[PDB]
RNA sequence: UUUUUUUUUUU
RNA sequence: UUUUUU
RNA sequence: GGUACGAAGUCGAAACAAGGUAGUUGAUGGUGAACCAGUGGCUGAACAAAAA
RNA sequence: AGAUCAUCGAAUAUAACGG
RNA sequence: AGAGGCUUGAUAGUACUACCGUAAGUACAUAAUAUACAGUCCCAGCAGUAGCGGUUAAACUAUAGAAGAGUCGAGUAUUAUCCAUACAUACCAGGCGUAAAAAGCGUUCAUCCAU
RNA sequence: UCUUUGCCUGGAGGUUCGUACAGUUGUAGGUAAAAGGUAUGUUAGAGACU
RNA sequence: UAAUACAGGGUUGAACUGUGGGUUAGUUUCAAUGCCCAAGGCAGAGCACUGGAUUGGAUACCCAGGGAACUGUGCUCCCAUUAAUAAGAAUC
RNA sequence: GCGAGAAGGGAAGUGUGUUUCAAAG
RNA sequence: UUUUU
RNA sequence: AGUCUUAAACACACCGCUCGUCACGUAACA
RNA sequence: UUUUUUUU
């Protein structure tokens, strides 16, 4: 929790606007696609400190869907979160892909 | 960024009258706003290495004191309304860098945008 | 601990003022009198000598390699003025090596 | 410096480095936290002061009630603690008997009578404002003390109009012998003002 | 920043980064550029010039300064008054006598006490450190040794004297930013102060403040030393803090850009041309240059008839008029009377009768 | 809540302990105003009147009465002002430059414009007092009112009241203009005084003044002396304040008898 | 929850307040209806200047409602200048004018302010002689003078006239 | 080294002021007196007389203007002698007797002991209204309590230099009164920083 | 520490 | 209860 | 078994400075108490110490 | 509906699924 | 003293929001002291890291020891509690010669840093 | 002047694959000075000489 | 630590390469002396051990004998822990 | 017919809470 | 509590 | 015997400084 | 000029 005080310092808000995406959208890289129609994204985010005034990063692994499995490992993405849960780990839906990796 | 930070010690000298520095692109453009306040007689780049003449005045040199804030490790940012605390009833120049280039602390203030505290010169506590 | 500043206070930064600086402060706070010589000074200030040093640059000594060609193709150069002072064989602007170089 | 900082885990190697722990407050560690805590004398002995420090300082071992035993200091001439005696300890370090590091408290406590004589200290010693100690505070009357200067003054410009007390007003004070007599509405004000308004 | 996984595989603009080709402008390159030009105006130095008639010709006037013989021949061949005192001081006694004594001032600071061993027992001899400088712009720390506390004294009140130095105070009183002072633990911050306020600082240590000269600052120290004495380190800290101060005019002509204070306008960098406009004209010349000159035409100076003001006294406030009030002739003319008596107005009476 | 002082309790006026000296005890002494500097603008009487006919005449005046109620009228303020008048103007008085850079340098010296009350130094319609004769300021005046004037006002105005000393003095003003000039016969005499040298010289008065150790000490009671500043405030009750006064009237006389009561007896059966 | 009162020996003194007030607008300002409401200095006592009252008490009475190019900018300066010289018939000081010739410029001086407010030319009185001339601040004539049509051409030639060097496009 | 012949310059600003040893020295300072009370009592009755015959015609402001008063200080001296005079006409009380803080009785010493040496002003001699003046008054009128700076530094240039930014006024809350009746008096809270007006 | 005021930077 | 005192 | 504090008695002369014939340390052996013998390492090592 | 440092008790770590 | 609890050996600068030398409880009445003195004498005790007490020290007891020399006051004071006053809880704002602190020498994983 | 690894908080102390593996400075009865060092003096069966 | 065989490191010359890096666990080699085990022997040395000295009252100091310990592809790093008390970049 | 736990600390650690948005039974 | 000496 | 040089954990300075076993007493981890 | 300096 922060104070009313650290909601209006600068390091705060820079932090707080590289995390915060359009629909609540985030960036990774997929890491597992075993499973069919199964991609395992890894986002990293960041935080800030008030003691130190230092922002560390820490990795966020999370589990997606994509339909024509395009997506491969070593693969830079797009998630979106939604409002269900289907499937025992599935929980986001791809959009795009960035980055290919050769073969 | 490093090579930034390497540049104080060098032109932080009494003994002495040009000093030679690691040629980059940042620090190219900070020698550029100095010289605009009479801190600086004048610089060359000289291929790997940039030469900066020093200052003198009376014996002592125009510049006594060095702070450095920013470093590589992190990043020090203020807001417009936060820097005017900060900087107050000094003489001291903090420069400043804002996404339109690289400007002194007392143009980010005219211009309201929220730049980013590198170093100071002629500062204080 | 101790003298581990190698940029800060190690590097003593004291203004350097002259006896034509000092000279005015005293006489306007009103603890000396004004000598009849203070005028005489006031109208030629001394020339600074403190930016004057800053020049001094050191340079190689291009003689020592140059002079060892012209010893070997002619080393009948050290008989010539060899009694007198300041020359060494084991030398003066005077000494043909010199000279020729 | 900031050579601390480095590192990914700043947030949980820096905070971890204690830098002493609470000087104050350390002796004094068995109260659990409470301003004062009752126990029992078990035992009275009487522990000889370290060098330089001679004499003899009587000391007894209480029990306080959280069943720890602990040495206390009997501040105070006189002694009555005996065998099984219920006393209040309190706080305090003694210099003179190591080891100790409490004091105990007269009056409040159990079967622990008033110190024998003092007077200077009251509320340490617990003695309360004896009665004759009392009636001495009220008695303020000692302003006539005339001296040669007054009887001068007085017959220069006071002695050919003035109102004696009784009933006269021409008296004799140039006589040598004779006393000047006083002020009827000045001296003594504040005795007599008082004085005055009890009397109902 | 941050140079994580993920940013590496995206600020990659090429897969290979060629710094041997880029175009960075170094000292050989521009020189293989003016060479080629020529055409197949090389690199030249030049000596310095040594000519004899800059000091043969000069060497001989500044001889006849001297040339007289009573100026040439001899080489080449204790108190004062203290009038509202009246009593003899001591002059010299190693002490310059230009500077005057009656304008200085003292403060005790410390009375330390050390032992000396000997063949027999023991040897005690005191020290003191007393610092002494003017009030307005000087300042100075001594230390000596004495065989008495009141003969320590005046011997490290000697050294003060001899070691007086000047500091850089600012003319308004106002300093430009906060010094901070170091010798092994301590710290002395000087914090200042709005002008019109006063000085803030221990009462114990308040005469020095003085001594210094330094106006509206709050001066603390910070530990001076955490270990053994605190004196003797206290000592050097306030020389390395006050010379690390700096006034207007130093940074103004080092900077030479706009460093002027809030209340005045201008005062140090306006430099009016009185060489110049205020030139002199005589009536023998000033005819020739009216028909050459630009004839006046123009209209901007209302206040431009002014000439050599010649003291006069005036009395504007008892001036009567046709417009004043009644009340107001009275009241000016009976205070106009007070003023130019000189017989009871310009007398002092201690008694309110004629005693 | 907070009851005595725990610290040192160091006294108002900056004195040390022991024996000989103005204190004795360790304490603040609030009450003791004799050791703070104040002024006496008042008057004191005699404690006795010889005079057989009660009359008054035991008033004196203080010393420090007489600076306590100035008056600015006193006649020795006038002459130097006037001095210091002619200094204080001569940057313009010597500028041999055109109207526009005269007008700036008077600006600086007394500001003065529209709406303010300004004087009056410098303008055309003014008298100054020159050194030389000069001719007047007639640049300003219009050129199509002044012809037409100089026929309908006749030889009377035209030869004697005007013109018959508008050319007496070889020097003049802003250059010559013998065509245009003023023909009625106004005086632009009289002058205002100014707000900023005036006051400064007023408040001159108020600053007048009329095995020994090589430097002289700086004892800290000297600072609090004068500077009330510096000096910590008081904490007490004023009530308490005000009775310790009270007390001091009947308790302080026995004090003085009590001390002599003593010594005096002791001679008469002694000595 | 605090009451400050004097504790010390100057218990009974003048203790004026004080309201620091520092400059509202560092903008230049303009002269309202002549009288100037520039700042002069910045100390200022807790009771309000009569210079500062003008422009506070004006305040309130202002209502809330209401190819190359450089060819170009010339060609639509002349244009412009044209125009607006046209509608008064069907700045710089210095601007002589004889007894005789004054009501042509009369006119003229009258019909400036319809077309441009900002113009604030002078009148400086000379001999009669039939000569009218119209001169710049740095000293250049920008108009020289040697039924109705001839009087309405020569006052024509002079709006125009000050309108061409004046004028930014 | 400089050429600046006014008195608004730093050397020049605090006149005669000790700045030195001259500091810790003893000086004497005159004592201040309100205009109010140095006017000759006689005077007081009349311009009193004025006020309470014909407000119209002698107004608060015209009445000032002959005697030289201050708008502000002229008020006080009506309130101050209507209850002089009331006390005694009623026979209530003397006002040598009348209770008041011991800050006006020292101001009542002052007043008598001031005549008494120079004597009673005829004729007030105060400006009715303000001056725009260099003076100092305090320590807070020498600083800039906008940008919170002392030094201002600015480039030196001859072309122009792009100005400032302009600060904005302060918006605060006030209070107005509607309908005011004997047994209830209502008020409006206004709110500047609402945007709908309505 | 404000007469007719419930207003007042009272000081 | 006295002394002083626009 | 071992450790803390107070008082203080007997039996010994280990450390200081080359006298205990240099002295701390890693791992063992031995002896009423200073600790002692051997190997490795260190100086926190004393004396002495070159021409044709 | 999305995001959203864990800390103390000294400490002792690889566990659950299919051939 | 309209009225009580503390200190009475050294040491402590005794609080800061308006005013910031721009002025009186200014003078007479109205001037004094407690490192004077009394009792015990390594015993009885006091105290705060440092301490005092033997032949008498303002350090122990005692104020008809004198109308107590001082600070608070209708309360005062002891203990206890916390982020325990720059014993910096150490980005601001402490270290790694002798003093408490750099792993015996080296290649690699992750993170951070670099042109 | 800048990047990253490791380590310490006055001195000081502890019961009388299972007898295995892993792991350890810290919950006291007690104390107010341990200690680096520039200089002086003294001692020295430690070197030299009037 | 002369000769010979295997394979490293350092200095200089040409070619190639065209940012390849600093630090380093949940990691991995080597590492004086002593001890267990094992292999061992016929030299030079010596802990324990009755082998010739002690005292001014106690001893291992000064000789000699003397079956442990002294070459390991192993188990294995306790220390005063192997070339200063920083693994890198910048100012000469 | 309508209202009524208005006296609740027993459960939970990545939870309870906070923050950003959204909601025409 | 009492109250124009 | 008087000096010089070096070392020192003593400086009421070698009549200095300091350690260990055993005997008695008071206590916390039992 | 008021029982003003003057004080439950």
């Amino acid at each position: 929790h922060y104070k009313t005080w650290q909601r209006n310092t600068a390091g705060y808000l820079r932090t707080f606007m590289r995390n915060k995406l359009p629909n609540n959208e985030m960036i990774g890289y997929v890491i597992n696609d075993k499973h069919p129609k199964s991609i395992r994204v890894a986002c990293d985010r960041f935080m800030y400190v008030m003691r130190y005034k230092k922002t560390f990063r820490y990795t966020k692994k999370v589990w997606a869907h994509d339909e024509e499995s395009e997506a491969r490992l070593g693969d830079v993405v797009r998630i979106q979160p939604l409002g269900y849960r289907i499937g025992p780990w599935k929980n986001y839906v791809l959009v795009r892909v960035l980055h290919k990796e050769p073969r | 960024m490093q090579r930034a930070c390497e540049m104080v010690v060098s032109l932080l000298r009494v003994d002495a009258l040009s000093q030679r520095c690691p040629f980059h692109v940042l620090n190219v453009q900070i020698l550029d706003l100095l010289q605009r306040e009479g801190l600086i007689r004048g610089f060359k780049v000289d291929g790997t290495k940039i030469d900066i003449l020093l200052k003198h005045y009376k014996g002592a040199p125009v510049i006594r004191n060095i702070r450095v804030v920013s470093k590589p490790s992190r990043d020090i940012w203020l807001t417009p309304h936060e820097l005017k605390f900060r900087t107050r009833f000094n003489t001291g120049l903090w420069i400043m860098q804002t996404s339109c280039g690289v400007i002194s602390h007392r143009d980010c203030l005219r211009m309201g945008i929220g730049g980013k505290m590198l170093m100071a010169i002629n500062n204080g506590y | 601990k101790g003298a581990v500043h190698y940029t800060g206070t190690n590097f003593r930064r004291v203004q350097r003022l002259d006896i034509v600086d000092r000279m005015r402060a005293l006489v306007a706070q009103g603890l000396v009198d004004a000598p009849l010589w203070l005028s005489a000074a006031e109208r030629a200030p001394p020339m600074e000598l403190s930016n004057l040093k800053l020049m001094d640059r050191k340079v190689h000594n291009k003689y020592l390699s140059l002079t060892q060609a012209v010893l070997k193709k002619y080393p009948n150069m050290r008989f010539q003025d060899c009694y007198v002072d300041g020359n060494d064989w084991s030398y003066r602007a005077d000494h043909p090596v010199m000279q020729f170089v | 410096s900031t050579r601390s900082i480095s590192g990914r885990l700043f947030y949980k190697r820096r905070p971890l480095q204690v830098p002493k722990l609470k000087p104050p407050n350390i002796r004094s560690k068995w109260l659990e936290g409470a301003p004062q805590k009752k126990g029992i004398c078990v035992k009275v002995r009487v522990q000889t002061p370290r060098k330089p420090n001679s004499g003899l300082r009587k000391v007894a071992r209480v029990r306080l009630s959280t069943g720890r035993t602990v040495l206390v200091y009997i501040p105070g001439i006189g002694h009555n603690l005996n065998v099984h005696s219920v006393v209040l300890v309190r706080g305090g370090r003694c210099k003179d008997v190591p080891g100790c590091n409490y004091k105990a408290v007269r009056g409040v406590a159990d079967l622990l009578p008033v110190k024998n004589r003092e007077r200077k200290r009251s509320k340490y010693g617990v003695k309360l404002s004896s009665e004759k100690k009392e009636w001495r505070l009220q008695r303020w009357n000692n302003k006539h003390l005339t001296i040669e200067k007054d009887r001068e003054l007085f017959n220069q410009f006071r002695w050919m109009t003035w109102r004696n007390e009784e009933g006269e007003m021409r008296t004799s004070p140039l006589a040598d012998d004779e006393e000047v007599p006083r002020h009827t509405q000045l001296f003594n004000r504040w005795y007599r003002l008082k004085m005055q308004r009890e009397g109902k | 920043l941050h140079n994580s996984h993920q940013a590496r595989v995206l600020r990659r603009r090429h897969v290979y980064r060629d710094k041997h080709l880029d175009h960075v402008p170094t000292e050989r390159a521009r020189q293989l550029a003016e060479q080629r030009s020529a055409f197949e105006p090389h690199l030249r130095v030049k000596l310095e010039k040594e000519k004899f008639l800059r000091d043969c010709m000069r060497e001989q006037e500044n001889l006849a300064a001297l040339f007289t013989e009573t100026e040439k021949e001899t080489l080449l061949g204790q108190t004062v008054y203290d009038a509202e005192k009246g009593m003899f001081v001591r002059e010299r006694e190693g002490v310059d006598p230009l500077i005057k004594l009656h304008e200085l001032r003292q403060t005790l600071l410390s009375v330390s006490r050390m032992m000396s061993m000997n063949k027999q027992g023991r040897v005690y001899y005191f020290r003191a450190i007393v610092a002494v400088g003017n009030g307005r712009g000087l300042f100075g720390i001594g230390i000596a040794f004495g065989p008495s506390p009141k003969e320590a004294r005046s011997n490290a009140a000697l050294a003060a004297i001899q070691n007086l130095d000047h500091i850089d105070f600012d003319v308004g009183r106002t300093l430009t930013t906060p010094v901070h002072g170091s010798e092994y633990s301590a710290h002395v911050k000087i914090v200042p102060r709005p002008l019109g306020k006063g000085l803030k600082s221990n009462l114990r240590y308040l005469p020095l403040l003085y001594l210094m000269g330094i106006d509206n600052c709050r001066v603390s120290f910070y530990g001076p030393s955490a270990s053994a004495r605190w004196f003797t380190r206290a000592k050097a800290l306030k020389r390395a803090l006050e010379q690390l101060q700096s006034r207007r005019t130093l940074a103004n002509a080092t900077g030479q850009k706009y460093d002027l204070l809030v209340a005045p306008g201008e005062h140090w960098m306006h430099w009016p041309d009185r060489w110049f406009r205020p030139i002199s004209t005589e009536y023998a010349r000033m005819l020739e240059r009216i028909k050459k000159k630009r004839p006046p035409s123009y209209r901007r100076g209302f206040r431009a008839a002014i000439d050599e003001v010649i003291p006069e006294e005036i009395r504007p406030e008892f001036t009567p008029y046709t417009w004043k009030s009644p009340l107001q002739k009275w009241a000016e003319e009976l205070k106009r009377k007070r003023l130019t008596s000189h017989n009871v107005y310009e007398t002092e009476v201690f008694l309110h009768p004629p005693a | 809540p907070r009851g005595s002082h725990r610290g040192g309790v160091f006294p108002v006026s900056g004195l040390t302990w022991g024996m000989n000296r103005p204190y004795l005890k360790r304490g603040l002494y609030q009450h003791r105003r004799d050791h703070i500097f104040t002024p006496r603008w008042g008057t004191r009487t005699a404690n006795f009147n010889p005079s057989a006919l009660p009359d008054g005449s035991t008033r004196r005046w203080e010393n420090d009465a007489f600076k306590a109620w100035p008056l600015y009228g006193l006649p020795h303020h006038v002459k130097l002002y006037a001095v210091n008048e002619a200094r204080y103007l001569v940057p313009a008085a010597r500028c041999t430059a055109g109207p526009e850079i005269t007008q700036y340098i008077l600006n600086q010296l007394d500001p003065g414009g529209a709406g303010r009350n300004c004087s009056g130094i410098g303008r055309p319609d003014v008298r100054l007092p020159l050194a030389k004769p000069a001719a007047p300021s007639t640049t300003h005046l219009p050129r199509h009112l002044v012809q037409i004037a100089r026929h309908v006002m006749g030889e009377a105005g035209e030869k004697v009241r005007r013109k018959a000393l508008s050319f007496a003095s070889t020097l003049s003003d802003q250059g010559f203009s013998p065509d245009v000039f003023d023909p009625f016969g106004t005086p632009l005499s009289e002058r205002s005084r100014i707000k900023r040298l005036y006051n400064l010289v007023c408040e001159a008065d108020s600053w007048r003044v009329k095995k020994a150790a090589l430097v002289r000490d700086l004892p800290l009671a000297e600072i609090l002396y004068s500077r009330h500043t510096h000096r910590l405030q008081s904490r007490r009750h004023p009530f308490w304040i005000d009775m310790g006064y009270k007390k001091r009237i009947v308790r302080i006389p026995y004090l003085y008898r009590r001390r002599v009561a003593k010594e005096e007896a002791q001679e008469r059966e002694f000595g | 929850a605090h009451n400050p009162l004097p504790r010390r020996y100057p218990l009974y003194k003048h203790r004026t307040l004080f309201l620091p007030l520092s400059l509202p607008s560092y903008s230049p300002q303009p002269a309202i209806s002549g009288v100037a409401v520039a700042p002069l200095t910045i100390t200022t006592n807790a009771a309000q200047l009569p210079r500062t009252l003008l422009l506070q008490s004006a305040v309130r009475q202002l209502r809330p409602l209401s190819s190359s190019w450089l060819a170009s900018l010339a060609t639509s300066l002349q244009d412009d200048a044209a125009q607006l010289a046209g509608q008064c018939f069907p700045g710089t000081f210095l601007a002589v004018y004889s007894s005789d010739e004054f009501p042509a410029i009369c006119v003229v001086r009258e019909a400036l302010g319809r077309v441009a407010p900002g113009v604030r030319l002078a009148l400086r009185q000379e001999a009669g002689e039939g000569l009218l001339k119209i001169f710049r601040d740095d000293g250049m004539a920008v108009f020289v003078k040697d039924t109705a049509l001839a009087k309405r051409e020569a006052g024509r030639a002079a709006v125009q006239s000050i309108l061409l060097a004046c004028g930014v496009a | 080294q400089n050429r600046f012949p006014v008195l608004n310059t730093a050397e020049n600003f605090r006149y005669w002021k000790d700045r030195g040893l001259d500091r810790l020295l003893p000086r004497v300072f005159p004592l201040k007196l309100p205009a109010h009370r140095r006017v000759d009592p006689l005077l007081r009755e009349y311009i009193f007389f004025l006020h309470s015959m014909d407000p119209a015609r002698f107004s608060i402001r015209k009445l000032g203007e002959r005697y030289g008063l201050k708008e502000r200080t002229v008020e006080l001296i009506c309130r101050e002698f209507s209850v002089a005079e009331f006390l005694r006409r009623t026979e209530l009380a003397t006002p040598y007797t009348r209770r008041v803080s011991r800050e006006k009785a020292v101001l009542r010493m002052k007043e008598a002991l001031f005549s008494l040496k120079l004597g009673y002003d005829q004729l007030g001699d105060e400006d009715l209204d303000e001056q725009e003046e260099h003076e100092f008054r305090g320590f807070r009128s020498t600083q800039d309590w906008i940008q919170r700076q002392n030094i201002e530094v600015e480039m030196m240039s001859a072309f122009p230099l792009p100005a400032k930014r302009n600060p904005l006024p302060k918006r605060v809350d006030v209070d107005v009164t509607v309908h005011n009746t004997p047994k209830l008096k209502v008020m409006n809270w206004i709110d500047p920083n609402d945007k709908v007006v309505f």
